[PDB]
């Protein structure tokens, strides 16, 4: 507990999960390493627990968002609602009722990211971002919205300034070297790749079922980005996940 | 005896292509629909046509789509074609397009892996390539059991020549490239009788080129050609089906992964089907320094088409 | 050569009918589509397939509905057969549908008054009626070449005896009366083979009967019937025609006039297609105790859908 | 993936029978010629049609006729459907025509005895019996995979009708009974349209009971109707070919056996075919008293004939 | 709408074609039929086919032949094409048929003067000619209204590629120069994927200049190949009347007459059939070096059979 609040202040996060109220602080860290399996699993914990935690709920809907699961977001997104198209009216009211909540913004944002209108998403994103200019998970969604909505322009604002905030989140690392394989710069994308493994392995080296299968996709995703720039060395050391050639 | 799956029906496409499909199917053959709306009020609407001797299954949908849907994991049991025509009605048409294609392959490919798929998705040039990567992620892919469709660009070619070389009438031209603005080579050289002239048969491959603009234009930028891709798809969808019963061997242009032969891995070539989908891949053939130049030209395109594709 | 004129083709039903009919009109053809909104849409998107010899035109109209349109009277000149098919998507949709009939009616009849005219808009026991008054009013009214289409319940019909005496399949079964809902009589007495049973055709006779709104409930109440209305409508076209250039001479079921014979002035009867339109009125046939008050019942109801028709038409 | 053998092949039915077939076969099928004599012109003749998909085979006849000849053995190996057109070009000829049908029919079910057997020849009232007879001495006989063609008789009907009663045009005519001059009956009641007065209706009947007669009298007593008869055998393989490939379940009337029904053992009554020959046999249906009347005298007709037939095979 | 007459419609390839003809022929045609023995027995035998909307006509002429027989005079009236098919079964045939033809065209075209001409008697180089010079002396010609049936080297062309590259098929494959031996010029480079070799192809182009004497090897001299020439000459036929009105307008290679083009006044190129006979006079197109001399070296041998029908003809 104690441990885990003062770790993770350094942008470290691998240990502290390891570490591990305590299921909404596992789940929501689970969130930033790409392991939306376990972060989902423990927010259920979490809300089994307690229904009525809205960062519970908050967290249950970007996971379901970033997870195509429609149905289940908006789900999340009422109970989240309903603890403090017809969800979008509620959401629409809810803003009308206090045009100043960050929160209200960003699940506006995270509503309009799943259903494809990414231009209401990213003036949302960037409304919150301007009431709470200080909150990295708030920039990461607004970066995310900016990089899934195409055009890749301002390498990033913030979320990479985030980075500047919370320099170890490994979904930045991520999200980079995605829009790097967007505008075909392959080795610096595969240069954040392999940050982001290192990352995500950090000093105790998990070896549980859960994080190879999570780190599997990060994986995949380098090889496929060595086979565009014809490093078959680089694929060949890549099936024994040796870090260090790469590294 | 073949099992047709038209996946997403209930569109403007898919409504058409079933209608056309059911009137054409031999006799003793069933008929699978499915779409996340709207596939009941077509099933029985299908089912009211006598058509001796078709059987029309259907799946309902779901709630706002969920991944693996259990309808399509039930529907797709024992499915010899698949029929991938589902998407959004310029950039942002490619994401979405890709990620519901992924999705329809992945729950499809799972439990019937020695199907076809004809893929009637719109950026043909990408979401093919991507289709392929997520079979090859499951372990079964044939490269001879995946085809993407570009009928439409000969249907256009021959009517277009046809009607400037009354009364003389060919019955297809040959098209290759791509399926896009200007990956469309339309191969004039290799059809009988005399060509009209240069710097009129220019226009005309012109025209070929970007005729999908001039319907969007017509409809005031409120749909896209619906009825001509659906005739193409049924012609499609008829020649794989009569060439898997064993009834014909045609020769069609799709497009194909080409095995070895062409540098471009994805190029629409040639092809000859059969009882175990591609038999035969042709080449292209004898072409002018004009064609030299267009396909040359195409063929740059169509690479940075597949890799942005396969890098997503 | 014949030139086919689809009035509504860019609606639901227009669209799969024109498109059914282009891959199936004679070489040397033409298509002449028309529509308020969405004409040169659905125009210029059949003139790119292939289809060598057949030609396809088209007459937009106007977004504000002015009668007479002008356009419709240079499109029609120089056709041989109209399709209409054109309505909104009970008695809120009649006051709203036969308006337009009459109008389309009257202005396509003003240019070619030796055109067939085939309709395919849905209170069928009161639209055909409604045709027959504007033509009448007009001055040129041809018994012989107004025909309402009334092949949907042949097709249910045949459909529904097939799953039920499987594998032994019959071409086709007759179906007389009139078209809505109640005046649909089918008569499987009269077609080969040994009838399943009783107390179990009467299921499918009922099933017949009310297989409209079946679709309808099966679609949450947001449509109705749309592919299997066209292609309906498309092969009784294709009937109609190919007996006009003498390529056949087919026996169908159509809502058409009763001179004499029957008391109903507008029932449902076999007729035999020819150069001229129609020119033998069959009769009904042998009919079963059971299917006499049936129909009994169905000329009843007829009548008073006639009645009503010629009152609107007629105010 | 069908094979459809022509036995007696380079006759005067036989070669327009082939061409008709290898028009309208399907493809990937392969056709099967054999005749004593005029097979192999035949053969080379129907190969230089292009008709992609399609491979004609054939095997050459013999010196004078001998029992079991090897080339047909060779040759009846893995054949589905054997149309027996045979016969020389009014006791002898039928005497001469049972003795080749029992041979051929003994020759080609001991190689293939899963096979379709359409006999096309004339008496057939006769030959279907000894064809039957001929099977269950071999010990594999089926009574849904033995048809006898008897299409001409409702082609005959159906023009007749169609020519009597123009514009309204009927596709087909229920005919049945047997296949000679008084063992036919047509049906003409359980027909759609109003029917011609009578005193008309019976002088129809006459003919096509006679219409047999009429073309040889055309003919000057040279031959006999060989075109109109290779079209009907032709429609009628094709029938069953499309029924043993599932792309068809075709109601058909032709002579069979009647297991049950009628008290007739080979009656001609309207069936249904299918993957496995016979599927259904329908009733005749319901009569007027003069067609029950013909009936009654056609079915005793029948009895003599068939008595006849399976006298001989023994 | 129609009126087709098959001339010798009681022969070998006259009776298919009539077969064929029947069959294929669209709603509300006639078919007439004449020969000088055999057409009373060929009528009444396709008139009991039911083939709902055709009308079968015929006429017979007396057995000992004479100029401007009364008979046909009578049938060819109001016949929109006629198919010479009249030929006994080398220059002891060919000055028979030649007057048979000219005999025949003489009568049919002073009834008739706008009908087609369909020439299928065998020396087709030497009897189209035949006929041209007949049309001319009566005073009536029409260079798009007669045409010479050479569908047959097509169909052994197609049959012939089609087995070497089984993958695949081709619909047709052209055939130019004229008919009989080594005037058959195939054109495989003109058609549509890879071509199997050289010293392969010069077999197969020897093959379809050679095919014609082996089937009549095959009958050990007793006949010709009756059946193919009775498909290809209805095929054409088929393509004509539909072309007549208006229901299609193909591009068929047909020995026809060249008003310029090509030097040789009869050569076989390709045409566009319409409403009025001959629509367009394709070009050859792009041969190669060995099809070129082949084309040389058939050219003049078309000249001097050309000659020799034009001599014949006075």
């Amino acid at each position: 507990m104690e441990e885990g609040i003062a770790m993770l202040q350094l942008a470290n996060m691998a240990e502290a999960a390891l570490a591990f109220e305590a299921w909404r602080r596992l789940g929501t860290t689970q969130a930033e390493n790409e392991k939306d399996c376990l972060a989902i699993i423990a927010l259920n914990h979490a809300r089994m627990l307690d229904p009525k935690d809205i960062a519970v709920h908050a967290a249950l809907a970007v996971s379901h968002t970033n997870e195509h699961n429609v149905g289940a977001a908006l789900q999340s997104l009422r109970s989240w609602l309903l603890s403090q198209r017809d969800c979008c009216t509620l959401l629409y009211a809810a803003v009308e009722m206090n045009p100043n909540d960050p929160q209200l913004h960003a699940s506006l944002g995270v509503l309009h990211n799943l259903s494809h209108r990414f231009d209401e998403a990213a003036k949302n994103f960037r409304r919150a971002v301007e009431l709470r200019p200080d909150d990295a998970h708030m920039w990461n969604k607004l970066g995310a919205t900016l990089a899934n909505g195409n055009r890749p322009q301002e390498a990033l604002e913030a979320y990479n300034r985030a980075l500047d905030i919370n320099p170890g989140y490994v979904r930045v690392m991520y999200n980079m070297a995605v829009s790097y394989s967007n505008m075909a710069q392959y080795p610096l994308a595969a240069k954040h790749i392999t940050r982001a493994i290192a990352l995500q392995a950090g000093g105790t080296n998990p070896q549980g079922e859960g994080s190879r299968i999570a780190t599997r996709g990060l994986w995949d995703l380098l090889r496929m980005t060595l086979n565009l720039m014809d490093r078959s060395d680089l694929v060949e050391a890549s099936w024994q996940q040796d870090l260090t050639p790469f590294l | 005896m073949v099992n047709v799956a038209v996946i997403g029906a209930a569109g403007g496409i898919g409504q058409s292509l079933s209608l056309l499909l059911l009137r054409e199917l031999p006799f003793g053959s069933t008929l699978s629909l499915y779409d996340v709306v709207g596939a009941p009020g077509v099933a029985a609407d299908l089912s009211h046509i006598d058509r001796a001797g078709i059987t029309v299954k259907h799946a309902a949908g779901k709630l706002p789509p969920v991944p693996r849907d259990p309808a399509l994991t039930e529907l797709a049991e024992g499915v010899d074609v698949f029929v991938i025509v589902a998407g959004v009605p310029r950039d942002d048409l490619f994401n979405v397009n890709a990620g519901i294609v992924m999705d329809l392959v992945l729950t499809c490919a799972s439990v019937s892996p020695n199907a076809c798929f004809c893929i009637v998705t719109n950026p043909v040039n990408s979401t093919t390539p991507i289709a392929a990567q997520t079979l090859r992620k499951i372990g079964v892919y044939n490269k001879n059991k995946l085809l993407g469709v570009s009928l439409l660009d000969g249907l256009r070619a021959t009517r277009f020549i046809n009607n400037a070389r009354h009364p003389l009438v060919v019955p297809y031209v040959p098209v290759v490239g791509g399926h896009s603005d200007v990956t469309i080579v339309p191969l004039y050289s290799q059809i009988p009788g005399p060509l009209p002239d240069e710097s009129t048969l220019k226009e005309i491959r012109k025209r070929v080129q970007v005729a999908g603009t001039e319907v969007v234009k017509a409809k005031a930028g409120r749909g896209s050609a619906t009825l001509s891709m659906a005739e193409a798809g049924a012609r499609f969808t008829m020649h794989v089906v009569k060439a898997l019963m064993g009834l014909d061997t045609p020769m069609v242009y799709a497009y194909v992964d080409t095995d070895g032969e062409h540098e471009c891995p994805f190029l629409a070539m040639p092809v000859v089907l059969g009882k175990n989908g591609i038999e035969r891949r042709l080449p292209i053939g004898p072409i002018t320094t004009v064609e030299k130049e267009m396909l040359e030209e195409a063929v740059g395109v169509v690479k940075k088409n597949i890799a942005k594709g396969e890098t997503f």
